[PDB]
């Protein structure tokens, strides 16, 4: 009798961990974009310019 | 407690410079201690005792 | 006969384990949105601003 | 009748948690080595050099 | 009848899960104080000092 239930709740544990992992993976993706963008943009700003002759 | 395991390696392992040494002390139960070091690039005659890890 | 009850209580045991699983699936849903939004929003905040030229 | 099964599955819970713990303990060990190595090596690189006279 | 045992073992299962929960609540308490103090103290250390004028 006991055995049956153990299996069922195990399935839930798996799925819930999976769902949480998805958040972390996705979020990391979302940040990757902006992280790079910010650095490149900021460098081009400080480095570039024109000078009166 | 602190205690020193003493090993004489003079003929058994050939620890010249730049040599990697790997290992473990494994107890009857419980997690092993991990030994992991690379001998220095240069041994000096003024400093016969060396700190390896 | 003993068998009769063993069957009936199994039916219950399954059902309870289902209900217990459900709450975790549901709650994971609720948390998903809340988490994702919190990250996005916080990012935009730090990343943005204005600068007075002259 | 019910009692018997409860005991059996309890045993499994124990062993499965044990196996998972082993991963975490071991992995921490595996990383400890490389973590230290990287720091020492990197410092020796930035600090050392020769100079033309 | 099978039902009798099912009831009794449930009583046990609840109680064990309670004890298990307790240790985490307790431990979180212990850690709370230790953490908070460590931060405060460390901050004051860096922030403070004396300077010889003349």
């Amino acid at each position: 009798a006991i055995g049956i239930g153990t299996l069922i709740i195990f399935i839930a544990m798996v799925l819930v961990a999976a769902v949480a992992a998805a958040v972390l993976i996705n979020t990391s993706g979302f940040l990757q974009q902006k992280a790079m963008a910010t650095g490149k943009e900021s460098t081009e700003q400080v480095a570039s310019g024109l000078l009166c002759s | 407690d602190i205690v020193a395991i003493c090993l004489n390696v003079s003929n058994t392992l050939n620890l010249k410079p730049r040599t990697k040494v790997t290992g473990a002390v494994i107890p009857e139960f419980g997690a092993p201690a991990v030994i992991s070091f690379t001998t220095p690039a240069t041994y000096l005659d003024t400093q016969h005792i060396i700190e390896l890890q | 006969a003993i068998g009769i009850g063993t069957l009936i209580i199994f039916i219950a045991m399954v059902l309870v384990a289902a209900v217990a699983a459900a709450v975790l699936i549901n709650t994971s849903g609720f948390l998903q949105q809340k988490a994702m939004a919190t990250g996005k929003e916080s990012t935009e905040q730090v990343a943005s601003g204005l600068q007075v030229i002259r």
